RNA sequence: UGGAGAACAGAAAUCUCCAGUAGAACAAAAGGGUAAAAGCCCCCUUGAUUUUGAUUUUCAGUGUGAAUACAAACCAUGAAA
RNA sequence: GACCUUGACCUAUUCUCAAACUUUAAAUAUGUAAGAAGUCCUUGUUACUUAAUUGAACGUGGACAUUUGAAUGAAGAGCUU
RNA sequence: GGUUGCGGCCAUAUCUACCAGAAAGCACCGUUUCCCGUCCGAUCAACUGUAGUUAAGCUGGUAAGAGCCUGACCGAGUAGUGUAGUGGGUGACCAUACGCGAAACUCAGGUGCUGCAAUCU
C-alpha cells in the first residue's frame, strides 16, 4: 500500500493457512470428513507436494488436535537407492510414490500380502483385493493447490503409490500417454516417463544440436559419467532397491536439539519488556523538547 | 545495486479501439496479427452508450499482449514514430508508461487498401524480478515497498536505456 | 430566546445551540375503518433531565441569558428548569479542569470547538499537533 | 395476508456471528456422535441443507440414529397439554455435544473414586451434593482496618 | 484458416446501465477545442459523404 | 467502486497497473447465506431419473403443498475424497 | 496561471436520532442434565463397518446398594373407555 | 531455537511504516525437446538445481502506531428490569421495599499459542 479504523475493526481475517495461501479448505472438508456411521475410522490422504528441489510424500490422517503423519518419504532420500539427479522430475515422483507405499505397507505389516506391480509396463490397474484376507490399505490423493493436468508429476507419485500396492482410487486420463481424441492410454509413453525416457530422449536430442546448453544443463550427468541410455537402468535398479529395504533411516545429526537451538538463539531478536519501551518514549520526548 | 532489482518489460500491450463491430474490427485484427505474430483478442462493450454508437456486448476493440524479445522489438518500432520523446505525463504512478501512434504504417508495414489505416495504444508494463510472488497460485504475496516500481524509477531507466528525452 | 438576547446584550454576546432535533413524525387520521394516519408534522422526544437548549456566554452576561431562556420556557409544554453548568462552555470539562489543561499545552483550537492531547497514539504526530506541550 | 413460511421470523436467529462468517472449521466435522449422545441444536445459517426448523433452535435432545452426513435427534415438543416425541434429521454442522452431560460423567467417576477410597480407608463418605449453606461464625479484626464512617451525600447538579 | 478469440467477462454487472462516473455535469468545460485546419479534418460531419446522406429541403 | 496511466477518445468506448471484507452478483419481494464461492467464465452432462417407506413445517399431531435424512437401483461428474 | 471568495470532495472534530439500523447487550420467561434402563471390568454375535484380530449395536459373566449420588413436596401413582 | 510439509484453534495471528535475518530450508531465479496450457511458457505444464540472488516473498524486531484480545470495587450498583403497597403526583411520570443487573466510558496489561512428521551450527 490508508485503512480507516472502521475498515480495520470490521475486517474478518481468513484462516491462518488461507492467509498463508497454503490450504484449500473447501477441498480439505471434502477430503477429511468421514461417514458419521464409520465413527473413528480415519481417512488417510496421500499428500504429495513439490517444492523446487524436493518431493514430499506423506500419509496423513486428521484429529481435532492436528493432522498426524503415518509415514513420509522425501525425494532427497533417493540417493540411498541410487538416484542422485533430477530429484524433482516425473521419474523421481514415481520412485517417491513407490517408496511411501512400500514403507507404509511394511509398517502396517501388509507388504507380503500386497506386492504391487513388480513388472511395470505402464498399465492402468488398481490394487485388487485378495480373496479371503485383508483388504488393501486405501488412501486418497490430496494434491493441495496443484493444478490437475495430463502428465503432471503429481499423478506420477500416484502411479508409484498404486504400483507399490496402496489402493489409491484413480482414473487413467491424467497420465502422460492419455490420447484425448480416442480416449485411451498408450502404455509405451507412460512406461517411458516412469524411467525418465523424456529426460533421456532430451539429452540425446540436445547433445547434438546445442552442445553449449547440454554442458550447462546436464553438467552433473557429464561429471558423474552418466550417458542418456543408462537412465532406464538407474530407475530400474532404484525400484528394486526401494522394494528390498523401504524402511526409513534418519540422518545421523551432527549436533543435538539443544546445540542447534543455542546457535539459532544467537540470531533471534528479543522483545523490549515494558520498561525499555517506556524509557525509549521518555528519551524521544527529550530529543524534541530541546529542538 | 542488487541485480535482482533491475527493471524489465513485464509485457507490452497493443490496443486498437475501433468504434464499430463489423468489417473495420476484423481489419484491425489483421493488423495486430501480422505485427505481433500472434492471434489477437477482441473485447466487448461493457454497456450501451448511444453517442459513441455501441451496444452492450457489441464486440468493438482488439488487443494483444507481447512479452520478452518481440516486446523489445515492437517497442523500438513504436518509439521511432515518437522520435524517442515521451511526456512526463505518460508515466503512471505505478511506474508503467504508454504512448500512442496515429497510422500503423509508420511502424513499418506495407499499406494494403483492403485493410486501411489504424491508430494504436502502446502500453508498457514494468516490473522487477520476483513479481511471480503476486501472480502464482500458492503463497500469493505482495511485493515489498522497496521493490515496487515507481514513476521516478521508470523514467530514469527509460532515459538511460534507449537514450530518450522526457518533456515537461 | 435569540431576539431577547440580541436586544439586551447584542448578537455576538452568546452562542445558542438547540440540542433537540424533531425526528419523530406525528400522524393524523382526518369511520375507524382504514384509520392509519398521514404525516401531520414533526416532534422531538425529550426525557427527564434532557437538555433542550444551551447557551454559552461571558460570565458578565449570566442574567441576560437566564432571562432569555426564561422567556423561551413559555413556548414549550411541561416543566423545564434553567441550570447553570459546572462545565466550561460546551466542553465536557469542569471549569478548573479545563483551565489546568489550557495552562499546560493540552488544548488546541479547532474552529468553534477544541482538540485535546491524548497520552496515546504516535508520538511524532502528537508533537506536530501540540508543540507547546513537550516544550515545557 | 399473514405469512408463516418455514423460516418466518428467523432474520436474527440464523445470522452468523459478527466476524464469524464463511467456512465451517474442521473440528465440527471430526466430532463423533453415537446413539444416546445428548446434543444441542443450533442452526448454522451458512449450511442450508439438513437445517432444523427454528422451533428446535436452542433445544437439546438425544441422538437415535447416525447416517453419512447427519444424526437423528429426538426432542420432546409440547403440543397442547402433552409432549409429543419429534425425530429430526440434522446435518452435524447444526449440532454440538451438550457439555451438561460431559460434566455429569466427571462426577460419576469422581464419586466412584471417593466411594472406593472410603471403603478401603474404612469409614463413610457423603456423595450427594449440598446447596450452599449459611455462613459459620467468624471474628473480624480491626488491625489496620478501623471502620471508616460514611454519610449520605448532598444533592449536586452536574 | 480464420479464427476469433473473445475476452471473457470478469464483471458481475448485467444491467445495461452506465456507471456513476458517467455524469455529464462532471465534464470539464475549459477544453482546447481544435481550431483552424487542425479542426477541419478532425470535425466529423464536415464533408460530402455527410451532406449526400441528408435529405434536401424543398425551398 | 475509486485512483493513476494509454492515438482519435471527451463525464461515459477499449487497454494497463495499484487499492479494494464484498461497499457487487446470485431470475423475480424481502430477509438470511456465499470470496481459491453459492459470484464470473469455461468443460462435460441429465440426480429435473427408478422403487417404495421414515421424518420436519402448517397440524386434528388429518389432507394438500413444500422440505429433510437414509435404503435399494441405475447414472452424471471429477485424478480423487 | 495568479489569487481573494461560495457549493463539492477528503481529513480530524462537533450537536442530535431509528418498529421495519447495529458492534455490544440485560431483567423476566425458556431447552437439557443431576444414575441400577447407572458405572466399571471381562469377551460373545453380525450379512454392517475397518488396512486389520478396527469399530458399531445388542449380549454373557463379574464387581459396586441407602447418603444410590442436589432442595422442597407428593393430598397415592400409572392406564383406559 | 530456526526451517519445511500437513495441520488445530482462527487478528494476542490483521493492518500501516521502517529495520534485521548465521545455517539449513523455503523462495525468487535458468531452460522450452517431451506431456500440457495459453492472445502471451506471465499464470498453468515439463526439464535443470546447472548460470545467478537474499532484492522481494517468508521469518523476526521496532512504534507514547491503527485494529484486535484480557482484566478492573473504571464508569455503575448507574441505565434497565422481576415482585409489592388503599405509596406520591391533576397528570406526565417518580420515590420507596425485597431481588437481578448492563452498554458506552476510563485505566491497566497484552500482541499468536500449539499438534504430527522431517530437517539444520
Ligand atoms: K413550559
Ligand atoms: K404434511
Ligand atoms: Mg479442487
Ligand atoms: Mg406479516
Ligand atoms: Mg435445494
Ligand atoms: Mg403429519
Ligand atoms: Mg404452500
Ligand atoms: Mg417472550
Ligand atoms: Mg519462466
Ligand atoms: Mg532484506
Ligand atoms: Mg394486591
Amino acid at each position: 500500500d490508508a485503512k480507516s479504523s472502521a475498515y480495520s475493526s470490521r475486517f474478518q481475517t481468513p484462516f491462518r493457512r488461507r492467509r498463508e495461501g497454503k490450504t484449500d479448505y473447501y477441498q480439505r472438508k471434502r477430503l477429511v470428513t468421514q461417514h458419521k456411521a464409520k465413527y473413528n475410522t480415519p481417512k488417510y490422504r496421500l499428500v504429495v507436494r513439490f517444492t523446487n528441489k524436493d518431493i514430499i510424500c506423506q500419509i496423513i490422517s486428521s484429529t481435532i488436535t492436528g493432522d498426524v503423519v503415518l509415514a513420509a518419504a522425501y525425494s532427497h532420500e533417493l540417493p540411498r537407492y541410487g538416484i542422485t539427479h533430477g530429484l524433482t522430475n516425473w521419474a523421481a515422483a514415481y520412485a517417491t510414490g513407490l517408496l511411501i507405499a512400500r514403507r507404509t505397507l511394511q509398517k502396517l505389516g501388509l507388504d507380503e500380502t500386497y506386492k504391487g506391480v513388480e513388472e511395470v509396463e505402464g498399465e492402468y490397474e488398481l490394487t485388487e483385493a485378495v480373496e479371503d484376507g485383508p483388504r488393501p490399505f486405501k488412501v486418497f490423493l490430496d494434491i493441495g493447490l496443484q493444478r490437475t493436468t495430463t502428465g503432471a508429476r503429481v499423478f506420477g507419485a500416484l502411479k508409484g503409490a498404486s504400483d507399490g500396492g496402496l489402493y489409491v482410487p484413480h482414473s487413467e486420463n491424467r497420465f502422460p500417454g492419455w490420447d484425448f481424441e480416442t480416449e485411451e492410454i498408450d502404455p509405451e509413453l507412460l512406461r517411458s516417463y516412469i524411467f525418465g525416457g523424456h529426460v533421456s530422449q532430451y539429452m540425446e536430442e540436445l547433445a547434438d544440436d546445442d552442445e553449449e546448453r547440454f554442458s550447462e544443463l546436464f553438467k552433473g550427468y557429464l561429471a558423474d559419467d552418466i550417458d542418456a541410455d543408462s537412465l532406464e537402468d538407474i530407475y530400474t535398479s532404484a525400484h528394486e532397491a526401494i522394494r528390498a529395504d523401504p524402511a526409513f533411516k534418519p540422518t545421523e545429526k551432527k549436533f543435538t536439539k539443544e546445540q542447534y537451538a543455542a546457535e539459532s538463539k544467537k540470531y533471534r531478536q528479543t522483545k523490549l519488556s515494558k520498561e525499555e519501551r517506556a524509557a525509549r518514549v521518555a528519551a524521544k520526548i527529550a530529543a524534541l523538547a530541546g529542538q | 545495486q542488487n541485480p535482482m532489482r533491475d527493471l524489465k518489460i513485464e509485457k507490452l500491450v497493443l490496443n486498437i479501439s475501433v468504434g464499430e463491430s463489423g468489417d473495420r474490427l476484423t481489419r484491425a485484427s489483421k493488423v495486430l496479427e501480422q505485427l505481433s505474430g500472434q492471434t489477437p483478442v477482441q473485447s466487448k462493450a461493457r454497456y450501451t452508450v448511444r453517442t459513441f454508437g455501441i451496444r452492450r456486448n457489441e464486440k468493438i476493440a482488439v488487443h494483444v499482449t507481447v512479452r520478452g524479445p518481440k516486446a523489445e522489438e515492437i517497442l523500438e518500432r513504436g518509439l521511432k514514430v515518437k522520435e524517442y520523446q515521451l511526456r512526463d505525463r505518460n508515466f503512471s504512478a505505478t511506474g508503467n508508461f504508454g504512448f500512442g501512434i496515429d497510422e500503423h504504417i509508420d511502424l513499418g508495414i506495407k499499406y494494403d487498401p483492403s485493410i486501411g489505416i489504424f491508430g494504436m495504444d502502446f502500453y508498457v508494463v514494468m516490473n522487477r524480478p520476483g513479481a511471480r510472488v503476486t501472480r502464482r497460485k500458492r503463497c500469493k504475496g505482495t511485493v515489498g515497498n522497496s521493490h515496487k516500481t515507481t514513476k521516478e524509477d521508470t523514467v530514469s531507466w527509460f532515459k538511460q536505456k534507449y537514450d530518450a528525452d522526457v518533456l515537461d | 430566546a435569540n431576539k431577547y438576547m440580541t436586544t439586551v446584550s447584542g448578537r455576538d454576546a452568546f452562542h445558542l445551540r438547540v440540542r433537540v432535533h424533531p425526528f419523530h413524525v406525528l400522524r393524523i387520521n382526518k369511520g375507524m375503518r382504514g384509520a392509519w394516519g398521514k404525516p401531520h408534522g414533526l416532534a422531538a422526544r425529550v426525557d427527564i433531565g434532557q437538555i433542550i437548549f444551551s447557551v454559552r456566554t461571558k460570565d458578565s452576561n449570566k442574567d441576560v441569558v437566564v432571562e432569555g431562556l426564561r422567556r423561551a420556557r413559555y413556548k414549550f409544554p411541561g416543566q423545564q428548569k434553567i441550570i447553570l453548568s459546572k462545565k466550561w462552555g460546551f466542553t465536557n470539562l469542569d471549569r478548573p479542569e479545563y483551565l489546568k489543561k489550557r495552562e499546560a499545552g493540552e488544548v488546541k483550537d479547532d474552529g468553534a470547538f477544541v482538540k485535546f492531547l491524548s497520552k496515546k497514539g504516535s508520538l511524532e504526530n502528537n508533537i506536530r499537533e501540540f508543540p507547546e506541550y513537550f516544550a515545557a | 395476508g399473514k405469512s408463516h413460511g418455514y423460516r418466518s421470523r428467523t432474520r436474527y436467529m440464523f445470522q452468523r456471528d459478527f466476524r464469524k462468517h464463511g467456512a465451517v472449521h474442521l473440528s465440527t466435522y471430526l466430532k463423533v456422535y453415537k446413539v444416546g449422545d445428548i446434543v444441542d441444536i443450533k442452526a448454522n445459517g451458512s449450511i442450508q441443507k439438513g437445517m432444523p426448523h427454528k422451533f428446535y433452535q436452542g433445544k437439546t435432545g438425544v441422538v437415535y440414529n447416525v447416517t453419512k452426513s447427519s444424526v437423528g435427534v429426538i426432542i420432546n415438543k409440547m403440543v397442547g397439554n402433552r409432549y409429543l416425541e419429534k425425530r429430526l434429521n440434522l446435518r452435524v454442522e447444526h449440532i454440538k455435544h451438550s457439555k451438561c452431560r460431559q460434566e455429569f460423567l466427571e462426577r460419576v467417576k469422581a464419586n466412584a473414586a471417593k466411594r472406593a477410597e472410603a471403603k478401603a480407608q474404612g469409614v463413610a463418605v457423603q456423595l450427594k451434593r449440598q446447596p450452599a449453606q449459611p455462613r459459620e461464625s467468624r471474628i473480624v479484626s480491626t488491625e489496620g482496618n478501623v471502620p471508616q464512617t460514611l454519610a449520605p451525600v448532598p444533592y449536586e447538579t452536574f | 484458416p480464420p479464427k476469433e478469440i473473445v475476452k471473457s467477462n470478469t464483471s458481475s454487472k448485467k444491467a445495461d446501465v452506465p456507471p456513476p462516473s458517467a455524469d455529464p455535469s462532471k465534464a470539464r468545460k475549459n477544453r482546447p477545442r481544435p481550431s483552424g485546419n487542425e479542426g477541419a479534418i478532425r470535425d466529423k460531419t464536415a464533408g460530402r459523404r455527410n451532406n449526400r446522406s441528408k435529405d434536401v429541403t424543398d425551398s
